[PDB]
């Protein structure tokens, strides 16, 4: 959840 | 002693001390009590325990340094995006302030960036919950956070000032055609100028580059001659002079990891590729910091692609660039 949108 | 291994983290410096704050790694956010502080001219650590309004464990927070004050903005815990903003003088136990700000803040967020030119503080893009209609900008979903989550997040092109004079927020208009929304991008400020280069948008990791003059809130797309960066996310962009961007690492569209470092010189509008002995030491998801001694101090970071959580190569290594 913390990694998305890169 | 020698902090953990970590990615996602801040790192915020005055020249000569180099602040590290938060993150993640794996078997986690890292403590949210501790600051550590690297000093650039003597290769050492030393952690400091904080007090006050110490914020939650987050990694993808946005900061900066002031005269020795550090902001912190926004970033992504165990129960998702913030907007908060808090206070940090580092000039006795150090204590967190989080500020009770003025007007209307940016949407939860992280992974943006910040420019910081005299009193304001200029924060741009980044991914998290859908704004309110009043904010000026775009925003565009993505469509993947639909099945992921239960709130559905996307990227937006948002420029908000935070006026330090009054702990204000607002939002300039602008002219020129602002970048696509987009995050994990990176800026970085040289003079009146906010240069902001590549990120993520939809399914690219984009390699343009573009500035806001932060006299007059014109957008300028800047298209330099010759032989440019692959495109990518989850780099970092350091002024290091009055004429000189330092660029290194991140990650391509295609998923690999980067370690090639350049300087975009600014009076030739010009990428420069840059030879350094860290060839096998990809990083994505560090911070870059410029020291007064003619360095570039790159810590922490991924070394692999870290959205296959079970092989992430987290690092706590110190990077040390002279450019």
């Amino acid at each position: 959840n913390n990694t998305s949108g890169s | 002693a020698c902090p953990a291994e970590r990615s996602g983290h801040v790192a915020v410096s005055d020249g000569r001390h180099m602040f590290v704050w938060g993150g993640y790694k794996s078997n986690f956010y890292l403590p949210r009590e501790e600051l550590w502080i690297y000093n650039m001219e003597t290769g050492r650590w030393k952690k400091i325990n904080t007090e006050g309004d110490v914020p939650p464990s987050m990694s993808g927070s946005c900061a900066v340094c002031v005269d020795r004050v550090l902001y912190l903005f926004g970033g992504h815990h165990s129960r998702g995006n913030t907007n908060k903003f808090y206070m940090l003088d580092s000039r006795r136990v150090l204590q967190w302030e989080r500020i009770d700000c003025q007007g209307i803040p940016p949407s939860s967020k992280d992974k943006l960036g910040v420019w910081v030119y005299k009193n304001k503080l200029i924060f741009f893009g980044g991914y998290g919950y859908l704004p309110e209609d009043k904010v000026l900008g775009t925003f565009e979903f993505d469509e993947t956070s639909f099945w992921n989550s239960s709130h559905p997040r996307g990227w937006n092109d948002h420029v908000h000032i935070l006026d330090t004079e009054t702990f204000t927020w607002s939002q300039p208009i602008t002219t020129g055609k602002a970048p696509s929304p987009r995050a994990a991008h990176a800026c970085a400020t040289v003079g009146n100028r906010g240069f902001v280069f590549g990120g993520r948008y939809r399914d690219a990791r984009m390699n343009d580059l573009h500035y806001l003059n932060l006299d007059t809130w014109e957008w300028n797309e800047l298209i330099p001659q010759g032989i440019c960066p692959v495109g990518r996310s989850w780099h970092s962009l350091t002024p290091v002079s009055s004429d000189h961007l330092f660029l290194f690492g991140g990650f391509t569209t295609d998923k690999q990891p980067l370690s090639d470092a350049w300087t975009y010189c600014i009076s030739k509008n010009e990428w420069i590729q840059f030879n350094h002995p860290y060839t096998e030491k990809p990083r994505l998801w560090h911070t870059a910091c410029a020291s007064d001694e003619g360095e570039v101090i790159v810590f922490g970071g991924c070394a692999n692609n870290l959205l296959v959580h079970h092989r992430a190569a987290h690092s706590n290594e110190i990077l040390i660039f002279s450019v």
